[PDB]
């Protein structure tokens, strides 16, 4: 088929970049798990494609009055006509571009920052009472 | 003298000792004391861990879809969050 | 006694926690309909700014403040998988489907729903994911009081 | 412990809390869909005498009843920069164009 | 023989109170809080 735009945006570690000591453009900037896994379906439907990443760097959604930005504004507007990403499957999101069947099906996990351990202590002891109260007892 | 200063600090140190397991036995069994325990279905519905639910083809399912109490909105928000 | 749930983690208010802004964290935040998340809905609109706009923003708010972040696991495992100041904290809450972008009304997509199952039988997404994701007190602090008291006795008349 | 974010006081029912007529924030809380804020601002139509008119009835409420004045944190900070009884308490809710 | 048999008994006086103070004050501590 025809080189069908993708809208994307990069993510980790889903659509990377290229990188080298010279000059890389379009679909030979980016790389990833989605790019290429883009290269394997290329040859399974026939296609060509160009990647463009999305300006405001987000999926981009309804505002305040109900209309679409970023990644699926370009899929309405036709600019671009693919958006290879895990693009999550949201029920508003269905509204103004289709869905295709999930590749992936994940959740929402908890990051948060190491403590790292620590050691044990007897200052650490002498703090439930005030410091100078444990040399008022010598 | 000489070993009366020996044991006495001896005597010091073993009164440090003895009232730290008190504390961590008490306060311990105090938490272990904490509990009602959980019995109430408000509880069940600001628990996650314990999974819950009826019967399909139960007048309840639909009941919960019903509901107007919000602890039943609630709860059956849980089941529809979860079809197990 | 530590938090590893979602429960507890709506009991505190200490740890500061947003999501990336357009994200599909925060457009189902917004349809987050259970009163447990409705209240850390309420907290993330009393922060604008704990909401991030690039998820390597999120990034260095975890890295510099104490910052829980509510983001999908497969950056969080590719991550904490390769930073290890970074704690991983119970499990998820749910799974949610990673859709293909097709404008709407797209016929194309027919055959697009065929070579997903033809990657589905033969499993190459898993293969792809082995290929892009890679891995990597008091109780002893007594020690300060009885050893010198042994010694003082031994240097005296002796 | 038992106070330390704004929802703290939509929790208890002893410290009223309501604002200064001109008041964006009473005009926030009618545009507040968040509900939480909803449910303070059935408090402040519950509570009459929680809402106050001008500044010194807001300063004297907090003194004389079981009041929390609502204000501009560096309004909060330009009165408490002089009137030294006082502790704020929690943090923002918003920033917001000035 | 007397001074380990009354040195063991005390330590094991030692013991009990420390079980019947957790007894006690996790008892009050519930309704103290309630």
């Amino acid at each position: 088929n025809r080189s069908l735009i993708v809208t994307t945006l990069l993510e980790e570690p889903f659509v990377m970049f290229r990188k080298s000591d010279r000059t890389l453009y379009g679909n030979d900037r980016f790389e990833g798990y989605c790019i290429d896994l883009l290269k394997e379906l290329a040859h399974i439907l026939g296609f060509s494609y160009e990647i463009r990443l999305v300006e405001d760097g987000k999926y981009g959604a309804q505002d305040d009055k109900g209309q679409w930005n970023g990644m699926v504004k370009e899929l309405i507007d036709h600019k671009a006509d693919l958006a290879v990403a895990p693009l999550t499957i949201t029920h508003v999101r269905e509204k103004a571009i289709d869905f295709s069947k999930p590749f992936m099906t994940l959740g929402v996990s908890i990051l948060y920052r190491k403590p790292n351990g620590t050691n044990p202590s007897v200052f650490s002891f002498l703090n439930p009472l005030s410091p100078d109260i444990w040399m008022y007892v010598l | 003298l000489s070993t009366r200063i020996i044991g006495g600090i001896w005597w010091f140190f073993t009164l440090i000792i003895i009232s730290s397991y008190t504390a961590n036995l008490a306060a311990f069994l105090t938490v272990e004391r904490m509990e009602s325990p959980i019995d109430s279905a408000d509880d069940l519905a600001k628990q996650t861990k314990i999974e819950y639910g009826a019967v399909k083809d139960g007048a309840t399912m639909t009941f919960f879809k019903k509901s107007k109490i919000s602890t039943f909105e609630k709860m059956w928000a849980f089941m529809s969050s979860k079809p197990s | 006694s530590p938090i590893d749930s979602a429960d507890d983690l709506a009991k505190q208010t200490k740890i500061e926690y947003g999501a990336v802004k357009d994200g599909a964290t925060m457009t189902f935040f917004k349809k987050s309909k259970i009163s447990t998340f409705e209240k850390m809905w309420a907290f993330m609109s009393s922060k604008p700014s704990a909401l991030v706009k690039n998820n390597e923003e999120g990034i260095q708010r975890t890295l510099t403040a104490d910052y829980a972040l509510l983001m999908e696991s497969t950056t969080i495992e590719y991550i904490t998988q390769r930073n290890c100041n970074l704690t991983q904290i119970g499990g998820l809450i749910d799974s949610k489907g990673y859709g293909i972008g097709t404008p709407m009304g797209s016929p194309y997509r027919d055959k697009i729903t065929i070579a997903i199952l033809q990657l589905q039988e033969e499993d190459k997404l898993h293969i792809m994911k082995e290929k892009w994701w890679r891995g990597s007190q008091k109780i002893g602090g007594i020690f300060i009081v009885l050893a010198a008291g042994l010694v003082l006795s031994v240097l005296v008349a002796v």
